[PDB]
């Protein structure tokens, strides 16, 4: 009767509800105790017992006691005379020179050690397993790769390696110490009128402090000018000092004047300081100060015991250091020959063949396919495919796409370029491994996919004949392509009056910059495409309109495509948040990638860039060779600057993982490693925190599993307390932020929360001398589980469309917490120090839960006229947060993702899906107010939909809609270059088109301003 | 422009014809109720296919990693047995030359301890080359079931995307003449 009896007897009773290998071949944390084969030069084989945590200098010394015990002695020299030898994980086998190293960090493979004398006598030489332990893979993996762009490629990045550490020795000890701790700084010294106000006219009260013995320490707080310099604030400082009953008024001028310059300013707490002439109010901290309410406490520090501090890097250079393509008088053609290793089942499968095309991103003529020759088993096709289009009418950047498919469904990929670095047109036979159907993409050919063969050897391989042409066929120089459209130009001059389908006029004139408007996403017209093109010449008065102008060029025709070229040639430099559109998929062409990039070194500030660091770290994808004019922008700005540095080889370093990208990083890494100084010993010891933490959560998830909450605590503080551990983990600086220092563990703050990814709640000491002024303790999660990368770039969005309300006069608080993924869903999370999950707010309110717990919770924090500033933070942030929460379409927001602070600001975690994923398979709501946050708005009332304060929060709302759709542009194109990163929520362009919908573009700012309301009104049920 | 994409999605080669959407041969130029329920029997049909689909392509891209962990691992253990190799002939140096250097002092006692460590380092490396020996057919037997995670995901790939085609166009259907969300 409830089944109507309806059995299912498929089911039965007994997913539901990775991994890195360890420290030793399929065990991941080796035990306290093994035995380990010392292969001795003699021949003896002599098993010790180690500890686990035992260094080389111990076993060493412990072996060479045991080894007179043995026969043969008389032949071993003192142990000094030799070095340690093994095979490791990754299958090299690595020479163990620093003996301080411990057993269980070796990352051997089996657990023998052979001992030699050390060959390749510069051994300083042989610290590339610095440089290998950094990238995650060994040095000697990239010296046996066959390929020459690999090899060209690493001798001439070099050129970069070099320029960029030249700058850093320009002017040392400065430059260095700019390097090394650069200045933070917002980006204009223009600031704010609601930071301003919170000024009593333009004065800050700042507070310097001093050590002299150092034990004890002295404040001075002086109230200067908002916009004076570091310099300034600095003889302050130290006119307050020294000012005495014993010196005159020019004593102290002359005591002044020796200290003035001996001096820099730092920040309590942390490295950051104040080596340029800024404004103080353009450094982030003072800034950051203003808005909290909070009085800046900076530190005089020497500049030589900052100098004193600083290393030299001294970078060494390494061991490794025709026919014009337009004379090909035919038509292309490419031979399909056979693929070998086809998974496919004969009883569902009718027939399958090779789809091609050859491409620019989009198409560029008949997308064919071949004839369903021998489906299933035994396939092979023995054709020449025929494409109309001419050799000479190919633009540089053409690329072969092609698939398996089935009768219609995609079975393989793989895209070849059809040029080579060199230029030269592909010619002979090509074998071409191939790349599995994603998620996401349904359609036939994926030419947004990558190029390049497949690394994987057991995949399906399909060979492939191109055409030879009796020589290298190259494509034609700079210098011969303009000439050709100083031609097409002259030619077309005398072409005569009667011709359709291509002075100016007023009525067009402004219809292009009604184009030059329109985002990204909105799709020209072949019309409008034409009618650009025509007007090419008068569209370098909008320099903007040259995304639409460059779609709109036809690329299969190199006449066009002559002229095109030499428009960019000179056109106007641009607004680096338009050219970085240029750096997308859409835009393959060299020419153009390279005026954008032209943009970036002229408009984009190392604040700005590290903005969109990771965009642009995504957008490497896409490039089509190695070596080209990005990467060494790039790797420049990176090797100047260390803040830049120290994200650009996260960002990099996490994906090293995925194989469409390993190589490529994997070199450029390299150079970042070989360049960067003394920065990569920092990195190697968080590149070594974050592998113990990594292995001891693998543990706890695979294993341990199945064990009390008190059990596998138990066992983490028996772990964390082993002496590598403690190494390890203590003395190194956070990943989320290298400024932050991490000193010692404190193990009782320290736990495996409830979640059942097992992510650790970890806390260090701040071992700042002044760690007391910022914060005594420093707590991140790590969390294995989860892919931190949608989350990562969700607050990154947030954290802009903050920059773009403040910038632009209006003060919605967000607060964009920190968030960095560090390898193949492994990451750190920021912890914010007193908040808490509106349910807990919730279950500690509720007695034995009231719509008010929440506004009870907050009274009960912020009380006296506190209170009344404390529901502004909550209006303010409410607002934000449901702005953009709204335009992303993130997951449903509840009680368990919102979360409230002391002081009373909002703001959400655990984003989940973010262009409207899971709701696709509509335009909701996910921010839903319920009453709870209604009442919090409205101090007392009952009836909160008709008070002032709703009236105002829906005026905030409003005018903060209404600001982010006109900086749609941008975030169209943030998203654009996020596609690299194989994110199912941006697979194509058509997820991106919700971020439209949702910011009504296709309508007029007054409909727009409707929409929202009534997409609020129908999702609250009344007020707006 | 959105829904248009979705619609024009998977065809063949403001008028959006699709040749890539060229937006403008243009070279010279009844149970309404009843199908509503069909709507949710395949957008469950369908939604339990994804998972279906997803499960498998974590599963090959696990053994995929997971074989190519395996091969590394002999590359290793090949580049291990050499140097065991390489120890058992670096004995045979030094042992054979300290027989006959001597052969008078403690013969027996010293050769049988000499023969001893040869033997221990013989039988290790007969250990590990079968610890290698039984990694490369359990990495055939991965390959195997690897073989098999495609072939399931290239016939579940069909039905999903006509399974998604239908439920399209029934959801077309009940649009054209007039609730959706449970469905
Ligand atoms: O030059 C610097 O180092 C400061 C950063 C900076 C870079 C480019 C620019 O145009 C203005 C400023």
């Amino acid at each position: 009767s409830y089944y109507h009896h309806h059995h299912h007897h498929d089911y039965d009773i007994p997913g539901a509800m990775r991994p890195s290998s360890g420290e030793l071949w399929g065990i991941h944390l080796m035990p306290p105790r093994i035995l380990v084969e010392c292969l001795l030069p003699n021949g003896m084989i002599v098993t010790l017992e180690c500890l686990r945590e035992a260094t080389l200098i111990t076993i060493k010394h412990e072996l060479f006691k045991e080894a007179r015990k043995y026969p043969l002695h008389q032949l071993l020299q003192d142990e000094s005379s030799y070095i340690f030898v093994s095979v490791t994980q990754e299958a090299e086998r690595e020479e163990f020179f620093d003996e301080t190293r411990r057993l269980c960090d070796l990352r051997l493979f089996q657990p023998f050690l052979k001992v030699i004398e050390p060959v390749g006598n510069r051994e300083e030489k042989i610290l590339n397993r610095e440089i290998g332990f950094a990238i995650g893979m060994p040095v000697c993996e990239f010296d046996m790769v066959k390929d020459p762009e690999v090899q060209d490629f690493r001798r001439n990045i070099l050129n970069v390696c070099k320029e960029a550490v030249d700058l850093r020795d320009l002017n040392s000890p400065h430059s260095r110490a700019m390097y090394v701790y650069p200045p933070n700084v917002e980006s204009s010294p223009e600031l704010p009128k609601h930071i301003y106000n919170k000024l009593d006219k333009g004065q800050i009260i700042v507070v310097i402090w001093v050590i002299v013995p150092n034990n004890d320490k002295q404040k001075y707080t002086l109230k200067i000018n908002h916009d004076c310099v570091p310099e300034q604030v600095i003889a302050e400082a130290i006119r307050k000092k020294t000012r005495s009953m014993l010196l005159s008024s020019e004593q102290l001028k002359l005591c002044v004047l020796e200290y003035q310059g001996k001096y820099i300013l730092k920040v309590c707490g942390c490295d950051e300081y104040f080596l340029e002439k800024y404004p103080l109010s353009q450094y982030k901290y003072i800034r950051s100060c203003i808005m909290l309410g909070r009085m800046p406490n900076l530190m005089l520090m020497a500049k030589e015991s900052l100098y004193s501090q600083l290393p030299m890097d001294c970078f060494t250079m390494p061991s490794y250091s025709t026919k014009s393509l337009w004379v090909i008088n035919s038509a292309l053609r490419i031979k399909i020959l056979c693929a070998t290793y086809v998974n496919v089942n004969i009883r569902d499968i009718d027939k399958i063949y090779v789809r091609t095309g050859i491409y620019h991103g989009g198409e560029p003529l008949c997308d064919n396919v071949n004839t369903q020759r021998v489906p299933c088993s035994n396939p092979r096709w023995n054709e020449w495919l025929n494409y109309d289009i001419y050799i000479p009418d190919l633009p540089r950047a053409a690329r072969l796409c092609l698939s398996i498919c089935s009768v219609h469904c995609p079975l393989a990929w793989g895209n070849i370029n059809l040029f080579d670095y060199t230029d030269t047109l592909v010619s002979g036979k090509m074998a071409l491994n191939l790349w599995p159907v994603p998620h996401g993409l349904e359609d036939l050919l994926n030419p947004i996919g990558v190029t390049g063969s497949n690394p994987n050897k057991e995949t399906p391989c399909l060979e492939l004949e191109f055409d030879w042409f009796s020589s290298v066929v190259k494509f034609p120089d700079m210098s011969v392509i303009e000439e050709h459209a100083n031609w097409s130009v002259s030619r077309e001059a005398g072409f005569s009056y009667s011709h359709a389908g291509l002075e100016l006029r007023e009525n067009d004139k402004e219809q292009l910059k009604a184009i030059s408007t329109r985002d990204p996403l909105s799709e020209i017209t072949e019309q409008e495409k034409d009618f650009l093109w025509s007007h090419r010449h008068y569209c370098v008065t909008i320099p903007e309109i040259l995304p639409k102008l460059l779609l709109s060029v036809k690329w299969n025709s190199r006449d066009e495509v002559a002229q095109m070229y030499c428009l960019v040639k000179d056109w106007p430099p641009i607004k680096p948040e338009q050219a970085m559109e240029l750096l997308d998929c859409n835009y393959p062409d060299p020419m153009v990638r390279g005026f954008a990039v032209r943009c970036l070194e002229k408009y984009l500030t190392d604040d700005k860039l590290s903005q969109y660091l990771i965009q642009l770290v995504q957008v490497l994808k896409y490039e089509q060779y190695l070596d080209n004019l990005l990467v060494r922008f790039l790797l420049k700005k990176a090797l100047t600057n260390q803040r830049i540095g120290h994200f650009f080889f996260w960002h990099l370093k996490s994906e090293m993982h995925n194989k469409t990208v390993s190589q490529r990083f994997g070199l450029l890494l390299e150079s970042y490693c070989r360049a960067c100084g003394m920065y990569l010993k920092h990195l190697n010891r968080q590149v070594e925190a974050m592998e113990k933490l990594i292995n001891l959560t693998d543990i706890l998830k695979q294993e341990k599993k199945d064990e009390t909450q008190k059990v596998q605590m138990k066992f983490l503080v028996e772990q964390m307390r082993r002496p590598d551990f403690m190494d390890a983990l203590q003395g190194f600086l956070s990943p989320l932020n290298p400024a932050h220092q991490l000193g010692n563990l404190r193990l009782e703050e320290c736990r495996i929360m409830s979640s059942a990814k097992r992510p650790l709640w970890l806390n260090w000491e701040n071992p700042d001398i002044m760690s007391e002024l910022l914060f005594q303790n420093n707590e991140i999660i790590f969390k294995n589980g989860d892919d931190l990368r949608q989350d990562m770039l969700t607050l990154q969005i947030i954290r802009i469309m903050e920059n773009i309300w403040q910038n632009q006069g209006l003060d919605l608080r967000m607060l964009p917490y920190g968030c960095l993924s560090i390898g193949d869903c492994v990451g750190l999370i920021e912890v914010v120090r007193n908040s808490h999950t509106i349910m807990q707010i919730q279950c500690k309110g509720g007695l034995k839960f009231n719509s008010h717990t929440l506004h009870q919770w907050l009274k009960d924090k912020n009380k006296g006229e506190i209170y009344d500033a404390a529901i502004d933070l909550f209006t303010r942030s409410c607002a934000g947060y449901c702005v953009a929460t709204f335009i992303l379409g993130i997951g449903d927001r509840h009680n368990s993702n919102i979360m409230v602070k002391d002081d009373g600001q909002l703001f959400h975690i655990d984003f989940g899906h973010f262009l409207d994923h899971k709701k696709k398979k509509r335009e909701r709501v996910p921010f839903v107010l319920t009453q709870d946050f209604l009442i919090v708005i409205s101090k007392g009332a009952q009836e909160c939909t008709k008070t002032r304060e709703f009236e105002r929060f829906q005026e905030m709302c409003y005018k903060a809609y209404l600001a982010i759709r006109q900086h749609a542009n941008l975030f169209i194109n943030l998203f654009s270059m996020m596609l690299g990163s194989g994110m199912p929520e941006l697979q194509s362009f058509d997820d991106i088109a919700y971020i439209r919908k949702t910011l009504a573009l296709d309508k007029t700012e007054q409909e727009a301003l409707e929409y929202f309301m009534k997409q609020m009104n129908d999702a609250h049920h009344g007020g707006w | 422009r959105e829904e248009v994409n979705e619609k024009l999605r998977d065809t063949a080669d403001t008028l959006t014809l699709r040749k890539n959407n060229k937006l403008i041969s243009l070279a010279q130029y009844d149970n309404i109720e009843a199908v509503g329920k069909k709507l949710h029997e395949y957008n469950t049909q369908f939604q339990e296919k994804s998972r279906e689909y997803d499960r498998l392509y974590e599963e090959y891209t696990r053994t995929s990693q997971e074989i190519q962990m395996k091969r590394t691992a002999i590359e290793a253990f090949n580049e291990t047995i050499k140097i065991f190799e390489e120890q058992c002939q670096t004995q045979e140096r030094y042992s054979k030359e300290y027989i006959e250097k001597f052969k008078r002092e403690g013969n027996e006692k010293e050769i049988q301890r000499i023969m001893h460590n040869y033997d221990k380092l013989k039988s290790r490396i007969s250990e590990i080359i079968d610890s290698r020996r039984r990694l490369e057919e359990d990495l055939k037997k991965q390959a195997a079931e690897y073989r098999e995670i495609d072939k399931r995901m290239n016939s579940i790939k069909p039905d999903l995307i006509q399974l998604r085609k239908t439920r399209d166009q029934y959801l077309m259907w009940l649009t054209q003449k007039g609730k959706l969300n449970e469905w």
